[PDB]
Parts: C-alpha cells; sequence; structure tokens
C-alpha cells in the first residue's frame, strides 16, 4: 500500500528533470541527456504507466524503459538501473529508422515492444525489439495504409495496436504473441 | 548388411532423424522474437 | 502476488543478446592465413559479443 | 603549414599541374598527385586506387595533425597505426566487392 | 586595385547564385517561396538526409 | 530436342578420346605449370620422369605416398589409357584418384606436389573427368596462382558458375563469391560428402577446417533473413557439425563448437536438440582446449535457450557425465575467470541438478551463488527447490547457511515463496 | 571538460548556437565537417566556426583555430559531437562546422547577434 509518484520533465536542450510528488515538488534528480539537442517528446514503458494504467495499488509496478523522442527522428533508449545510479548515464540504444520529425512514443504494456512512430510524412511508424532494442523488419512495408500516424495506442489486455492517423481513419491489428 | 537389433555420439543424428520442425512452438514462451512479428490486421 | 507478476518478473530478468546480421563475418575471411583455430573460436566469439 | 592544409589537398598535392590546367580549361581534375607511391594506393587496383588514394587521405591529414600539433606525444604512432587499419579493412572490403554478375 | 575589388565582388556573387544553383540540384524536399520585395527562394522541410 | 544440342550431349561425353590429331594437340597442350607451346611439345616420358622424381621427395617428407608410387606411377601407367578400359576399371582408377587428392589436397604449397597432380592431370585427364573431388580439396586455396591454374585448365561442373565467370581472370575470386557459392545449398550438400569422406579418412588440417566453418558461418548469415530457409538448412550443417564431434581432433571439434554456437544463435531451437547437442560434444570431449572450448559453448547454447521452463534440471545421465568431465573445480575456475561471459542460466540448471541430484556440494552451490550474479525468477526458484529439500532431506547446516545467505540477501523474496508455501 | 579548447560554451549559449545552426543548415547555408571548415576558412566565407570539444583526439580540430586567429573570424566549441550532428542534419557525429556568408537569408540579425555573443566570450 505505499508508492511514490516521479514527474520526469524534459526541457527541450536535453536536460531531464526529475521530482518527485508525495512530498511537494523537489528536484529529486537532474541530469544531461546524451546529445539530443531538439528533443520533443519523453515516455516511459514496461511497469505500470499512464498507457497501461494499473488496477489496484498492489499492481504497481516500478518501470524499467525510458525513451527520449528528439526533433531529428532519433530515439534514444536507456535503462532506469543505470541511468539512475549514474546520474550522467549512458544511453542503452540508438534508434534512427524514422527519419522526419518524432511525434509519439508510446510501449506495449509489457514494455518488449517500443512503438515510436514519426508525424511529417506517411508510413513513418516502426516496432521495436526490448531488449534487443533492434528495430523490427518485416512491418511495416509499403502496403500498409497507415497514412500520417498523430496517436499510438496499445491496448493494456488483449494484445491490440490502434493506430490513428490523420486521414481521419484509424486502423486495428491484432498481435499474436499476445 | 545392417541390423539394427556413457554418453553415446548418435543423440543429435537420431533427434533430427526425428524432429520436424526446428525453430520451436509448443512453447508460447511469453517473449517475443526479434526481427518477425506475427501481426494480423483488423 | 501473480502469475501474471511472475511473467513480468520473467520478462524483466530476461537480458539482451547480441543478434547476428547478414554481414558480421568477414574479418574471419580477412584474417584467416596462419592464425590458431582456438583464436578463430574467441574471434567468433566477441564477434557475437 | 602540412597539417595546416585539408585533407582534399594532401590528396591531390602533387599533380597540381594537370590540375590547375583542368580548372582554367573546364576538364576533370586529377586525383593522386603524390600520394601515388604510398603503399597502399601500391596494391589497390584502378578505381580502387582513387577511392583508397581518397581515404587514405583524408587518415593522413588526421595522422599527420596530431602528431604535428600534440602537445603531449607517445611517439609510438598510435593514432596513425590504428587508421591504417581502418584503410586496410576499407579496403580490403571495396576489393572483395566484385562488380560483376556471378 | 579598384577594379580588382569590384571584379572580385561580381566574381563572389556569380558564384554564390551559382551554388544556391547547385543546391538546387542536389537533394532533399524543397520549398520555392516568392519573398515580398519579389525575390525567389527556396526551403527545405525539417529533414535529416541518411 | 534439337539436333544441335542431342551433339552437344554427345560431346560433353565423348570430350577426351583424343579423335584425331588436333584434338590431341588441344587436351594434351591443357596443363597446369608449362605454357601451351611447350606443354604441346614434350612428351610422356619427360612428363613420367619428372613426376616420379616428384613422388620420391614426397614421399620423403610424408611417408605415405608410398603406395600411389607403387600403382598411380608405374611404367604401366605411362602406357595405360583411360578412355578405353571398362567401367569397373573405371571406377577403380576413380577411387584411386580420389585417394591420391584427399591426400595432396594438404600440402598444395609445394612444386614437387605441383609436378605430381601435373603429370596425373596431363595423363589421366583429371582436369576433366574428377573435376568436383579436385576443386572440392584444393578450393580453400584460392588466392594462388595453383588455383589461377587449375580453374582457368578445367571445364567447370554446373555447380560453380561463380568460378565459370572467374575462369581465367586477372584477381582471385572473392571470398564475397566464394559465399554465394556455398550459400547455394546442394553445394553444401557435396561438401558435406566431402568432409564426411575427409573425416573418415582422418586426414583433415587448419586451413581447410578454417576455410570451410568460416563459410557454413556466413551462409546461415547471408541466410538470417529467412527462417524458412534455415528451417530446412537445420539437417546439413547440424549431421556435419555431429561428424566432425566424431573424430579425435580437438581441431574438429572446436571446429564443430564454433558452428554450433553460431547456428544455435541465429535460430531459435527445441531444448532437446540442444540439450543433445551439448550431449554429445561432451561425450567426445577429449582435450583441454576442447574442454574450455565446450563450456563457452555449452553456457551460451543455454543462455540463448528460451521457452518454457528454461532453468529445468537437467537429466540424469546427462548431468552424471557433464560432473565427470568438469568437476566442481573446473566450474569455478571458469566462473570466477575475469571474462565473465553470461552463464546464469546454465548455472541455475546446473545448481538444480545438483540439488536434486547429489545433496552434498552444498558449499560449492554457494559459493557459486556468492561468485555469480542471477536474476530474480530463478533465484525463486533454486529457493522453492531448496524448500523442498529442507522439508524432504533431514535438515543441515549448510541448507541453513543457504537460507542465511538468501536473507542476507534478498530474504524478502524468501518470505514471498515462504507465504506462497509455509508458515 | 577538454583542457585544450579555451573556449567553451554553456548550456544557456550552447542552446543558442546549435538552434542557429538548425535553421541555418534547413536553409543549407551551413558546411559541415572539419575539412571543409578549414577550406571555408581558407575561401574566406566562412561566417564563423563551431567546434566540437568531445572530439578523440582533440587536435584534428584543434588546427583550425590556427586560421582563425589569422583571418579575424569567430569560433566557439560545443561540449557534445552527436548533439551537433543531429543538429545540423546528418547521421553522423560532427566534430566541427562553419556557417557561410548570404546576406539575402531569413536569419542575418540571429547570425549577427549570435556572432556578438561568441565575439564577447572571445574577447
Amino acid at each position: 500500500g505505499k508508492f511514490r509518484t516521479i514527474l520526469i520533465a524534459v526541457n527541450a536542450y536535453g536536460e531531464v528533470w526529475e521530482f518527485d510528488l508525495n512530498k511537494n515538488g523537489h528536484v529529486i534528480r537532474r541530469w544531461k541527456d546524451q546529445g539530443g539537442v531538439g528533443i520533443t517528446k519523453i515516455q516511459v514503458g514496461g511497469g505500470t504507466t499512464t498507457t497501461c494504467p494499473a488496477l489496484q495499488i498492489s499492481k504497481i509496478k516500478q518501470n524499467r524503459w525510458l525513451a527520449v523522442g528528439s526533433e531529428s527522428g532519433f530515439v534514444n533508449l536507456y535503462d532506469r538501473n543505470n541511468a539512475m545510479t549514474s546520474s550522467t548515464p549512458t544511453p542503452v540504444a540508438a534508434l534512427d529508422q524514422l527519419t522526419t520529425t518524432i511525434s509519439n512514443l508510446q510501449f506495449s504494456p509489457d514494455g518488449q515492444i517500443l512503438c515510436m512512430a514519426s508525424r511529417a510524412v506517411k508510413d513513418a511508424l516502426r516496432l521495436v525489439h526490448l531488449p534487443s532494442c533492434s528495430v523490427f523488419s518485416n512491418w511495416p512495408t509499403s502496403g500498409t495504409p497507415l497514412g500520417k500516424v498523430t496517436s499510438v495506442a496499445f491496448s493494456p489486455s488483449g494484445g491490440l495496436l490502434a493506430v490513428g492517423n490523420e486521414q481521419g481513419k484509424v486502423r486495428l491489428w491484432k498481435l499474436n504473441h499476445y | 548388411d545392417e541390423s539394427d537389433s556413457n554418453g553415446d555420439i548418435n543423440a543429435l543424428t537420431k533427434i533430427l532423424s526425428t524432429t520436424y520442425n526446428y525453430k520451436d512452438t509448443l512453447s508460447n514462451s511469453k517473449l517475443l522474437p526479434p526481427k518477425k512479428l506475427d501481426i494480423v490486421r483488423l | 502476488e501473480d502469475e501474471e507478476d511472475i511473467a513480468l518478473e520473467f520478462i524483466n530478468g530476461e537480458k539482451k543478446d547480441k543478434l547476428v546480421n547478414m554481414n558480421s563475418f568477414t574479418s574471419m575471411f580477412d584474417n584467416i592465413q596462419n592464425v590458431q583455430m582456438d583464436t578463430f573460436f574467441d574471434r567468433v566469439m566477441k564477434v557475437l559479443t | 603549414s602540412l597539417a595546416k592544409s585539408p585533407a582534399s589537398t594532401i590528396q591531390i598535392l602533387g599533380a597540381e599541374k594537370a590540375l590547375f590546367r583542368a580548372l582554367k580549361t573546364k576538364h576533370d581534375t586529377p586525383k593522386y598527385g603524390l600520394l601515388y607511391h604510398a603503399s597502399l594506393v601500391g596494391q589497390a587496383t584502378g578505381k580502387n586506387k582513387g577511392k583508397i588514394a581518397r581515404v587514405l587521405a583524408a587518415k593522413a591529414a588526421v595522422s599527420l595533425r596530431y602528431d604535428a600539433l600534440a602537445e603531449d606525444r607517445d611517439d609510438s604512432g598510435d593514432i596513425g597505426l590504428e587508421s591504417r587499419a581502418k584503410v586496410e579493412n576499407r579496403l580490403s572490403q571495396l576489393e572483395g566487392r566484385d562488380l560483376r554478375t556471378t | 586595385v579598384k577594379q580588382h575589388l569590384q571584379r572580385e565582388t561580381q566574381l563572389k556573387q556569380v558564384q554564390q547564385r551559382m551554388d544556391a544553383q547547385r543546391e538546387l540540384l542536389k537533394k532533399g524536399s524543397k520549398k520555392k517561396i516568392v519573398d515580398s520585395s519579389g525575390k525567389i527562394s527556396f526551403k527545405w522541410k525539417k529533414q535529416r538526409k541518411r | 530436342s534439337s539436333l544441335s544440342d542431342q551433339l552437344a550431349q554427345v560431346a560433353s561425353n565423348n570430350a577426351t578420346v583424343a579423335l584425331d590429331r588436333k584434338r590431341r594437340q588441344k587436351l594434351h597442350s591443357a596443363s597446369l605449370i608449362y605454357n601451351s607451346k611447350t606443354a604441346a611439345t614434350q612428351d610422356y616420358d619427360f612428363i613420367f620422369e619428372n613426376a616420379s622424381k616428384a613422388l620420391e621427395e614426397l614421399s620423403q617428407i610424408e611417408p605415405k605416398f608410398a603406395i600411389f608410387s607403387r600403382t598411380l606411377f608405374s611404367e604401366s601407367s605411362i602406357s595405360l589409357d583411360r578412355n578405353v578400359q571398362t567401367k569397373e576399371e573405371i571406377k577403380d582408377l576413380d577411387n584411386a584418384i580420389n585417394a591420391y587428392l584427399l591426400l595432396a589436397s594438404s600440402k598444395w604449397y609445394l612444386a614437387p606436389t605441383l609436378h605430381a597432380t601435373e603429370w596425373l592431370v596431363r595423363r589421366f585427364q583429371i582436369h576433366v573427368k574428377n573435376t568436383e573431388m579436385l576443386l572440392l580439396s584444393t578450393l580453400n586455396y584460392y588466392q594462388t596462382p595453383v588455383f589461377k591454374r587449375i580453374l582457368s585448365i578445367i571445364k567447370l561442373p554446373p555447380l560453380f558458375n561463380c568460378l565459370s565467370n572467374f575462369v581465367r581472370s586477372e584477381k582471385p575470386p572473392t571470398a564475397l563469391t566464394m559465399i554465394k557459392l556455398f550459400n547455394d545449398m546442394d553445394f553444401l550438400k557435396l561438401y558435406t560428402s566431402y568432409l564426411d569422406q575427409c573425416i573418415k579418412h582422418n586426414a583433415t588440417y587448419t586451413n581447410q577446417l578454417l576455410f570451410t566453418t568460416c563459410c557454413f558461418i556466413n551462409v546461415v548469415a547471408f541466410n538470417s533473413n529467412n527462417d524458412e530457409k534455415l528451417n530446412q538448412l537445420v539437417p546439413i550443417l547440424l549431421e556435419i557439425s555431429a561428424k566432425l564431434l566424431a573424430s579425435k581432433s580437438k581441431d574438429c571439434q572446436i571446429a564443430a563448437h564454433t558452428i554450433l554456437v553460431v547456428f544455435a544463435t541465429a535460430l531459435p531451437l527445441k531444448k532437446t536438440i540442444i540439450l543433445a547437442a551439448m550431449e554429445t560434444i561432451l561425450s567426445n570431449l577429449d582435450a583441454k582446449e576442447a574442454k574450455h572450448s565446450a563450456l563457452l559453448t555449452i553456457c551460451k547454447l543455454f543462455q540463448t535457450l528460451k521457452g518454457q521452463g528454461n532453468v529445468d534440471q537437467l537429466p540424469s545421465k546427462i548431468f552424471k557425465l557433464f560432473d565427470s568431465k568438469f568437476d566442481t573445480v573446473s566450474i569455478l575456475t571458469f566462473l570466477d575467470k575475469e571474462d565473465k561471459p553470461v552463464c546464469d542460466k546454465f548455472i541455475t540448471s546446473y545448481t538444480r541438478s545438483i540439488a536434486r541430484y547429489d545433496r552434498s556440494k552444498l558449499n560449492i552451490i554457494l559459493s557459486l551463488l556468492k561468485k555469480i550474479r542471477l536474476e530474480r525468477y530463478e533465484v525463486r526458484l533454486i529457493i522453492t527447490d531448496l524448500i523442498y529439500l529442507s522439508e524432504i532431506l533431514e535438515d543441515k547446516s549448510q541448507l541453513v547457511e543457504l537460507f542465511e545467505y538468501f536473507i542476507s540477501i534478498n530474504e524478502d523474496l524468501v518470505l514471498k515463496c515462504l507465504k506462497s508455501l509455509g508458515l | 571538460p577538454n583542457p585544450k579548447a579555451f573556449p567553451l560554451a554553456d548550456a544557456a549559449l550552447t542552446q543558442q548556437i546549435l538552434d542557429v545552426v538548425q535553421q541555418a543548415a534547413n536553409l543549407r547555408q551551413l558546411k559541415k565537417g572539419a575539412n571543409e571548415a578549414t577550406k571555408t576558412l581558407n575561401r574566406g566565407i566562412s561566417e564563423f566556426i563551431i567546434m566540437a570539444a568531445d572530439c578523440e583526439p582533440i587536435e584534428i580540430l584543434l588546427h583550425l583555430p590556427l586560421l582563425c586567429e589569422d583571418k579575424n573570424v569567430p569560433y566557439v566549441f560545443v561540449p557534445s559531437r552527436v548533439a551537433l550532428g543531429r543538429a545540423c542534419g546528418v547521421s553522423r557525429p560532427v566534430i566541427a562546422a562553419s556557417i557561410t556568408t548570404n546576406d539575402a537569408s531569413a536569419i542575418k540579425t540571429q547570425i549577427y547577434a549570435v556572432k556578438d555573443k561568441i565575439e564577447t566570450l572571445l574577447i
């Protein structure tokens, strides 16, 4: 029955603050992302979070994967266990298959799949296997009616991935391993 | 000629003579193989 | 605790494996001249790792 | 001065004559100059000799400079040695790329 | 000396405009805008070339 | 079918019967060391006397050419023709050639060897009648002018179209082209036939083994895309692995170690396959370099092994055999080595087998745990097994110390296990 | 961190730089890499010079400030080469870069403000 919320905020330049919220807002820890000049989005995944919100305080876990998606198209993937304990960390991997501006970082509830998606051009989404930190290479091909993706949503249990593009349509895919 | 009637050496030969599928299936090991998705559009 | 939580612990305790990709072996065709095959095995191991 | 100059020069530094003639009459520039007799190029073969001349020239710029200015020198040729490793690798991989069909 | 320097600036302009044309040729996702005094210019979409 | 088709068929059959003076000049001119004009002038007597001398020096250097001197280089072997002896004799003589080529594949860096095979090539027309085995045996040599000459001479059988476009080039073929070659499959089948023959004659060596294993490695490399093709390429490389294991040469077993590690890391396999592989590797493990290499390979095999029960107890006979080959001292030495290759799943299955089987080397168990770092789930599994042994086996101070170690390090998971089962 | 580059910016001035260079390269008025900066400096077209204070070794661009001193052009360092790369808009570490001259840019005011800042620091 005891936990704590840690806000993790990110100024564009590449400086990441980490406040807690139980006690009124103090700066628990501050560090500099390696590189990442134009930084636009941040997400965490693997435990529980606002994308896989748990059910009861017994179901709350501690999160493992940190993603910093930055404007030129880059993603730096971070392992919490040693990023926090080094306090000037090193990226665990860099994903730059994408080429345009980064808009959506999300994870599957497990934290096994990192879904990244840009927003400046059609066909701009890819999924990444973790902890390999390797982009998948049989999806999505040139016959995937994606369109300009703007919102990335997994579902908690069923295993669906719903992706929503600009032309006004979401689309479903179901993953089988789930 | 033939007559069929401490570690051996023919274990591999025999087991590959038996099995018909090597990229395992029965598992569903609650883990996701790299570089290949099992995805169905809906 | 619960069975899905065990599975989550399984995923968490899983660690990453440096995979193989189609052109990660030519340097041995390069240094295949007169080197000891034990050293060759060492080479393949460290190319994987 | 020699480290003061950039890479493309150290590539082209010999055949400045043909270079300037090509420039002032719009033909196509030379490529080797003095670094011909470098042993690396001396095993390269043709268009490969050109590409290896280019890459070797760049690495030569790096090594030249580091030997030239560094306040604290080991005199052991470490940068040059690893550079030679680099260009050796680039060479043999380029060589292995054959251009025909099989 | 005076005609040196003026020929110099003229050639600078020629070279600058001609490299603008080269860039026009090379690669990317260009955009042509007619700036207010009536002068053409080109802007590239935000895109990291691989 | 076309008339010219059938006639081309007949020519391919009859390409060697020195029908006419012109075709005799051509055939007899095709040869290795000499240039064409001389290779047309000179005579059988010259060739043979020099060749017999070459056999003499080669038998001096390696004494097992002697029977070849007995038969393949007799004054009769001057007299005899090939193109009229009957088919039984032909299969006989081909068997003899295969023996000679197997042996001679090892010493190609010698002008005497060059001259001996020259006599063969101009007298028996090996460069048209036993090309498959000739090229295979010499294949590990492809930067050298000897491979140049031999390629240039020989009409290449359909399985070598790469070299066919390389016939009389200026520069040696490249490993990229050779890897295309081996990436073809039926050629691999032929190569495996060749290596089985070579192993069963037990005349293998460093250059050939290194080359061929690197080639298989790059085959699974370029095949890593379409898991199907691997789903059908598994057998070939596994049987060659086993047959290399069959040898008594530590080189062969560690080559098998290599090919296994690469194939296993390039495909997710079945636990049964993996454990059988480890079993045979161990069963023919003899040398100490082989010991070290096999340890690394087994560790990697388990670590890449993924599925339900990745930490199951090692089967009985397998476990006893493994302990017999590697008593615990070797294991602790490899572990406290500073390389630290991830081997925790192997460690854990080892410990579970020890507890379920031995029940005595618990202090070795705790030492291993104090020596290597583990992960939560298998820690829970080991603790659960220890709880079983506490509830069944008589209480042991070593078991108590194990629980104490867990209490010092991660008592709370122990508490969770107790609440799952017990007070 | 390297005691060899003398003028090294802060986080604020680093931010200002890396922004101006984004918009510059977005126009393609920026030239990349140490060799090309060297060319431009000798061309006398180099508006000014950014360097990366985390290139190993550092000499391989340490040479340039010689040219900069000689030709009276501003030069600054920024502390992260991967930053400078993903800023200027390529796929690699970029130890150096230089902004060129074009009065028809929509960015003259920014470029002079920044070079005012770097002059302020350097002097």
